[PDB]
């Protein structure tokens, strides 16, 4: 959900945020 | 084939030659664990522990599609990062190893052969600390922040040029402009300098000037 | 169309304007003294009689394909040329002038679309007594020097590198070494320093940096 | 006639030397 501490940020997510995205 | 880890002990060495060829067998938060924690103790492999860390991320992703050892390594260097200041105060030792380390997986893990944009603003945030006068009256620290500027400056700056350009900004102010930059300080913040105005190049003068 | 003669007495204007159209009415031998007594004596001048130089050796060869008047004015600037040291102890404003005109030439008159490779050492023998550490304690001398980098460098680097190299050697060494460099003539020393590893280019960065 | 002083170096003569030889 948005805001909740999933999303808080952390660079395994936005790598694998970037990996799928690309 | 080198991946510099004659630093650690015997028993680690297997399991990290062991992770290389058949990573699903090992506890893959255990060895980025070690990895990380021998990174911060010793110089050497703080600036090649990128290799090892490519090659097990590679035969994760051929031996299982996984890419849980890439997952805990980049949170356990977040953490790291996220705690760099303290760390700083503790060991200027450990903060230029920290910084080698974080830079040279930057340089070597990619993402579907692009750089990992999520360690854009943190290597940013390590060269900007770096730049402060507290940092670079430390001929250790400046040293630190050329070595990744001339390894990996050219790539940063493609992804982030504005931010490369207030760094600059910085080394340029603590040449002209501050007097407890050392000699050798200086020479390395000049070099630096020419090596990015000249397109992240040495040239053959310059070369010649700076070094042996 | 503006050499930029407003310096000159009413009559020498006259004879200035008149030398453009019909150089073989003119005595050139007095005209080129004139030129150089004045490029000696005006700032302004001494960087900008190289396009009425121009425009008189071309209107001479056109007119009589005569070369006098480049002759004189060639064979005067050596004279000033060979005395350059006691007239930079006399006046340190009139040796600056003296460098810029020489340079000024050197951007300007050609030869067969081609530099006069005649002024290539001497131009580096000016340069390099700016380069000097007795002259890079003057502002005046300094700011001179990176005049001529900035505006013939480039061209001056082709005739020979061998010497631009050793000239930057020294500009690296003043910088780094030397105490009584002033911060001017640090700003200065440093912009010439990227403007050359650049490719005698400013950055937009560095334009940023170093000028309002 | 070699080393006279009608070659010893002055600017107006490299020119024209170049000029021509060029």
């Amino acid at each position: 959900p948005l805001g909740s501490m999933s999303r808080i940020k952390n660079w395994g997510d936005e790598v694998e945020e970037q990996e799928m995205r690309t | 084939e080198d991946y510099k880890i004659q630093s650690f002990d015997l028993e680690t060495q297997k399991l990290l030659k062991t992770a290389l060829k058949d990573p699903g067998s090992v506890d893959l938060e255990k060895v980025s664990s070690v990895i990380v924690d021998q990174s911060l103790k010793d110089q050497v492999f703080s600036r090649e522990a990128g290799r090892i860390c490519y090659t097990i991320v590679q035969a994760e992703a051929k031996q299982t599609n996984g890419s849980v050892f890439r997952r805990n390594l980049l949170n356990r260097l977040q953490q790291e990062f996220k705690a760099r200041e303290e760390t700083r105060k503790r060991s200027t030792q450990e903060w230029v190893c920290l910084v080698s380390f974080i830079c040279n997986i930057f340089d070597y893990l990619k993402v579907n052969n692009m750089p990992m944009v999520a360690l854009v603003h943190p290597v940013y945030d390590c060269l900007f600390r770096l730049a402060q006068s507290d940092a670079l009256k430390n001929e250790e620290e400046v040293d630190c922040l050329v070595l990744q500027l001339h390894r990996i400056g050219d790539q940063l700056e493609k992804m982030n040029v504005q931010l490369m350009d207030e760094l600059f900004n910085l080394l340029r102010d603590g040449f002209l402009l501050q007097e407890d930059l050392s000699s050798m300080g200086r020479l390395l913040l000049l070099e630096i300098l020419e090596f990015r105005a000249g397109g992240w190049k040495l040239s053959d003068t310059a070369q010649k000037y700076y070094y042996s």
